[PDB]
RNA sequence: GGAACUUUACCAGAUCCGGACAGGAUGAGAUUGACAGAUUGAGUGUUCUUUCUCGAUUCCCUGAAUGGUGGUGCAUGGCCGCUUAUGGUCGGUGGAGUGAUUUGUUUGGUUGAUUCCGUCAACGGACGAGAUCCAAGCUGCCCAGUAGAAUUCAGAAUUGCCCAUAGGAUAGCGCAUUCGGUCGAAUUCUUCUCUGCGGGAUUCCUUUGUAAUUGCACAAGGUGAAAUUUUGGGCAACAGCAGGUCUGUGAUGCUCCUCAAUGUUCUGGGCGACACGCGCACUACAAUGUCAGUGAGAACAAGAAAAACGAUCGAACCUACUUGAUCAAAAGAGUGGGGAAACCCCGGAAUCACAUAGACCCACUUGGGACCGAGGAUUGCAAUUAUUGGUCGCGCAACGAGGAAUGUCUCGUAGGCGCAGCUCAUCAAACUGUGCCGAUUACGUCCCU
């Protein structure tokens, strides 16, 4: 059975870290690794009026929020995967569970 | 309608005792969902916020606002209140005030 | 935003006072004198 | 069904904004320098850093038990799945957040704004800072409204390497003649763990290592 | 009766009338994208702790 | 700030108390809510007639309080615009003045630069500039069952004599090509796509160049994906303006209204109303065109829900395919997929191209499509003052290039062309982005501002 992580989070430091922390432990078990996959970066978007009231020049602010993603795949039982991901992970990236058919 | 009924008043002062806060959006048109123990009693919104008021207004609860939603406290003027509206046993406590 | 003495045609409409009707329940049940003594009632 | 990832890190990132404004209201007697969380599989572990750090937690933890009724209900957090800590800050003299609520409370209490700015200019000079801004504005003589600024040691104004090196935070005070502002910002110094500094050296300072 | 009045319109719940800031209850300039539902004002206190940042 | 109701602040009217609390008068009947009849714009107990219902939550009046998109931005906070796109700004100690003040911070060359070098009653500093930061071009590691490719088997398709209605020009001359439904398998792989940290450019190299006659530099060329702030943005000092906002907020002083209310709901109307003037756009005046065909072909992006409602999901949102279809469009249905590198999607965008042997031929004309008529469908609780599409009429509306004046702009730029997002139940001539086709001119000056 193939069991993927998938790896989202907005601070691409505490993505690189999480994920590079998953492959170290995978590596310790000997189990079949498929590498981790740097999904395209996704950015949110908003761009507003800088004034509060629509006086002067009509000057933007262009706010940005940029989205990391992370896959692996793991040839290794629940059991085993559920143990791989079981450690104190960086506060602000969310780890998924999911098995492939 | 702000014509809360005793029921009501009731239920809202005995969940307001037993967790000793309450949280409730400010919407006219609401609904306020406590759990009171077992089961669930929903009360509107508009009567929730007109028994705050007075109690508010009788210097017995800690009144805090924050993103259309309200937070009221107990203080120990509105636990002492509680427990003699409700007749608790003496040395009754709040979840909060609970060991 | 100011007052301007608004000047009204119809009659100002009273607030609706409920009427008190003394001892309303009196009415709702008829007492019958029994035979024996005591009296019987019933749902009007 | 479920969430999408821009969907759900937008959702994150307003319930952080409620949260900190929900803190940052109940507890401004207090040091409020800001919240973290950790939510898991099990809890959410929220964190509370702040100076006065009993006063938050209150006897037997009273304070503390009900803001997590607080933050329990308005999020409709079950029953055992949020847990609240509250930490010391250890620099409080380099919180830019601690020193206006200082600077706040002083001023309510019918202070000079000149000795209130200048106190907390040289207390925070002192823990190690920098350097140090204060500016206080609104009707502080009469009818008329000024803006007096005070100031000692670096600051850096342009580029963004002065989001990571200033630490800024405002306030609003009511007066009996209208609102008074106050700012602070604070140049936090070079830390090597990162802790309360931004470890790497400024932009613009080329160091030449000494040879062995 | 005035019950039944009351409110009427706006428990249809459509239109500018029906939504607000979730922070500041305005119903003026709303952002509805990404479902955020904040005013164009507040969003510009809030973005840095909402997670937005400000680059170019 | 693209307003049908709402929004909404305006107008005409009707409700509600969302006047807490405190002190008094009533009071187990304090009070709440109501069928029918009529009041009414209201199959609105608003009020009345008439009765029941609820029950100490409330009504009465006194103070008070509360809410207000009420005033005052000339009482304020915060934010923003502008002075002000340029290179500016200020201490300490020392020198000079009786003093305001000055020196530093000046002058020469240089730089977009108070950028540097030199000089020097200044010497040491602090900001701004630069650096930093984010995108765009080249590249390294990593990487793929949400990205792709090449080969090997089998399965099908064209297959050589062919010369258009008149048929030119334009690569081919050990094994001939083709088929994303052939939804066939297999094996191998990272050129193309994805990206977290890296690399790469700096005046680095060369002139019988300029200049120097120290220097700081400059101009041509070389190297190179890129050759001078690499390109484009973001940030951006100190002093100010009685600039804007009290119509963003539970940001606020004072002040105003406060029960037939400027609070708040509900109904209707208005914010759209036209002799007229002005700003900014859109569409045109046609042949470098308009129609009718056909071909090849982007990029940034968006997508569905509760402590509700139904039986942990499923329905809202976006879409493909099919159906309607044994006969217009727009519709309307059915089924499936997609939480979004997974479905849409191999994203068939429009400028554009066509040796299409197509129609029109210089005319207010098959240019232009304003104005209006009739049918029908769709969004919505509601479309009349056309909400918005589609069909057929109307085109005989001005307009044939625009007086005096005037805006913006130097390379993937101007201009042209569409697309997405944003407002959004429905509605972009707007804005914010995106890619596509792609120039002329200048490489200057201080004449105007
Ligand atoms: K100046
Ligand atoms: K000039
Ligand atoms: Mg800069
Ligand atoms: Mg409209
Ligand atoms: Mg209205
Ligand atoms: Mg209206
Ligand atoms: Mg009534
Ligand atoms: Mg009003
Ligand atoms: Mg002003
Ligand atoms: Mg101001
Ligand atoms: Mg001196
Ligand atoms: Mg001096
Ligand atoms: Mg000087
Ligand atoms: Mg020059
Ligand atoms: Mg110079
Ligand atoms: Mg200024
Ligand atoms: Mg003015
Ligand atoms: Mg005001
Ligand atoms: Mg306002
Ligand atoms: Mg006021
Ligand atoms: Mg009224
Ligand atoms: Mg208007
Ligand atoms: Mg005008
Ligand atoms: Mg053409
Ligand atoms: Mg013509
Ligand atoms: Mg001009
Ligand atoms: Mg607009
Ligand atoms: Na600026
Ligand atoms: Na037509
Ligand atoms: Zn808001």
């Amino acid at each position: 059975q193939t069991v993927r992580l998938t790896i989202t989070s907005r601070n691409a430091k505490a993505v690189e870290s999480v994920t590079s922390q998953l492959l170290t432990r995978a590596r310790d078990e000997k189990v079949t690794i498929h590498g981790p996959v740097r999904l395209p970066t996704r950015t949110l978007k908003i761009t507003t009026r800088k004034t509060p009231c629509g006086n002067g020049t009509n000057t933007w602010d262009t706010f940005e929020l940029k989205i990391y993603k992370r896959i692996i795949d793991l040839h290794a039982p629940t059991e085993q995967v559920k143990k791989i991901t079981s450690f104190t992970m960086e506060s602000g990236v969310d780890v998924s569970i999911t098995i492939l058919d | 309608s702000t014509y809360v009924p005793k029921p009501s008043r009731d239920n809202v002062y005995r969940f307001f005792f037993t967790e000793g806060v309450i949280a409730c959006k400010k919407d006219r048109m609401g609904t306020w969902t406590g759990t009171l123990g077992g089961n669930t009693f929903t009360v509107p919104c508009i009567q929730v916020m007109q028994l705050m008021r007075s109690l508010k207004s009788r210097n017995l609860i800690k009144e805090q606002y924050a993103w259309r939603h309200y937070y009221w406290t107990l203080n120990d003027e509105g636990i002492a209140y509680m427990r003699s509206y409700l007749h608790l046993a003496p040395s009754a406590m709040p979840n909060t005030q609970k060991p | 935003k100011k007052k301007k003495k608004r000047i009204f045609t119809k009659p100002k409409k009273p607030t609706h006072r409920h009427k008190l009707e003394k001892m309303r329940a009196l009415k709702y049940f008829k007492v019958t004198e029994n035979d024996d003594g005591s009296y019987k009632v019933e749902r009007t | 069904g479920p969430l999408s990832k821009k969907r759900m890190i937008i959702r994150d990132g307003v319930f952080y904004a409620e949260l900190f404004e929900f803190l940052k209201r109940e507890l401004a007697e207090e040091g409020f320098s800001g919240v973290s969380y950790h939510v898991t599989t099990l809890r959410t572990e929220i964190v509370i850093k702040a100076t006065k750090t009993r006063e938050v937690l209150g006897v037997n933890g009273r304070r503390i038990r009900e803001l997590t009724a607080c933050i329990q209900q308005r999020f409709n957090y079950k029953e055992g799945k949020l847990q609240l800590y509250v930490e010391r800050v250890e620099v409080r003299g380099l919180s830019a957040m601690a020193q206006v609520e200082s600077l706040r409370f002083k001023l309510l209490s019918n202070l000079q704004v000149r000795r209130a700015a200048m106190g907390i200019i040289r207390y925070v000079m002192e823990s190690g800072a920098k350097g140090c801004e204060v500016t206080v504005g609104g009707k502080i003589k009469g009818q008329r409204a000024k803006s007096m600024t005070f100031r000692d040691g670096y600051m850096i104004k342009s580029g963004t390497a002065h989001k990571s090196f200033v630490d800024s935070a405002c306030r609003h005070c009511y007066m009996r003649a209208g609102c008074i502002g106050v700012k602070v910002k604070i140049m936090l110094p070079g830390d090597s763990t990162g802790r309360n500094g931004p470890s790497e050296p400024l932009p613009d300072v080329i160091t030449v290592i000494e040879p062995k | 009766g005035h019950l039944d009045q009351w409110r009427s319109r706006q428990k249809i719940g459509m239109g500018k009338g029906a939504r607000c800031c979730v922070i500041c209850s305005n119903q003026k300039a709303l952002i509805r994208k990404y479902e955020l539902n904040v005013c164009r004002q507040c969003f510009r206190e809030n973005a840095e702790h909402i997670g937005f940042t400000k680059l170019r």
